[PDB]
């Protein structure tokens, strides 16, 4: 049966609650389609600061794992390493144990027990098996949920709720037919290791910007990024003003009230429109007073990425086994009508 | 923010 899992909006990502071990140790971790391995901080993890203000053990603030209290833990005597786009990293030991999520249990789930990391907390990677940072192929949560007979396929639906929403939902092996308008549209996954889809164009406030490229739909990314000229064209339409941060690096700003829409044209005639306001974020001076303008939550990068500020505007069904991603404009509702992903 | 794996 489809495993409905509650997502918690923590302002820069969406987390889920899982249990680990025979004692079902409660940990909270980031749901990330942009990686493939699940890792949780060890009870004695060494959290290293990456941001400014990172307190003592900020990374074990959502629980931690102690193999010792788990009658069913199993050290695999294999080192684990993984790096992420934002530069943070995680180092640990591979283990196997009973992992619980949304009322279901995954037996002998391989995952990593980290002793050093600069991430905010544990990360539940659910991408392609070929995306694992492990030097070999194993069963990650999705494939494991399928192999054990819980869900039909290594696949799940992502329902990042609305920007102001407190919770969202991700469904392993299911689809909540009542949370998306119109009809879902299939998009073939264009990469063998990353959850990428083809992007034809982007229309900003009436401005057509050809893309003819691939873009990463990643729940594990806070904002969105695009290639140099593409991002600059979007910034041009928006009318962004260039500023510099405390490091002398370029940053774009714009009037929070800036009107308009950003229409992402995907293949198979799928178009998702996202109001420019969803890409603007208001910061404040220490005096609580508003900054003159909002920050443009779109920066340039070597890769094209669409994260949370985009996905909240859509219902995303990732079908890893059938190598395809289906999308449709979202419909915000408590109501639900879940069916299995076939 | 974050950007999740190389």
């Amino acid at each position: 049966g489809p495993v409905a899992v509650t997502l918690h909006n923590e302002a820069i990502t969406y987390t889920a609650d899982i249990t680990v071990g025979s004692d079902n140790q409660k940990l909270n971790v980031i749901v990330d389609t942009g990686s493939s391995d699940l890792w949780i901080p060890d009870s004695n993890v060494i959290c290293i600061p990456k941001w400014r203000g990172d307190k003592g053990d900020f990374c074990k603030s959502a629980g931690s794992y102690s193999p010792a209290s788990s009658r069913t833990s199993q050290n695999l005597n294999t080192r684990f390493d993984i790096k992420y786009g934002d530069g943070s990293y995680a180092k640990g030991k591979l283990y196997k144990d009973t992992v619980g999520i949304g009322g279901v249990s995954v037996r002998d789930q391989l995952f990593a027990n980290v002793w050093s990391t600069s991430a905010r907390k544990g990360i539940l990677g659910i991408g392609f098996q070929s995306g694992e940072a492990t030097e070999f192929d194993y069963d990650n949560l999705p494939i494991s949920l399928r192999n054990q007979g819980i869900i039909g396929k290594a696949a799940y639906s992502l329902y990042l709720n609305s920007a102001e929403a407190s919770t969202g939902q991700i469904i392993f092996g299911g689809i909540d037919k009542a949370k998306y308008s119109g009809s879902l549209v299939d998009l073939p996954i264009t990469s063998e290791k990353k959850l990428t889809v083809g992007l034809r164009s982007v229309n900003v406030r009436g401005r057509n910007v050809d893309a003819n490229t691939n873009v990463l739909l990643d729940s594990g990314t806070t904002i969105s990024y695009f290639t140099r000229s593409i991002v600059r064209n979007i910034l041009y339409a928006i009318g962004a003003q260039m500023k510099f941060d405390s490091a002398g690096n370029k940053v774009y700003v714009a009037d929070c009230k800036t009107s308009g829409t950003i229409d992402f044209q995907f293949g198979n005639n799928l178009k998702i429109s996202v109001p420019v306001s969803e890409f603007l974020f208001q910061t404040y001076y220490t005096s609580g007073k508003p900054f003159p303008k909002c920050e443009v939550r779109i920066r340039e990068s070597e890769d094209n990425i669409l994260g949370d500020n985009f996905l909240r505007s859509a219902y995303v069904v990732y079908n890893l086994d059938d190598k395809k991603i289906s999308m449709a404009p979202v419909k915000y509702t408590s109501e639900s009508d879940i069916v299995a992903i076939n | 923010x974050v950007v999740x794996a190389x």
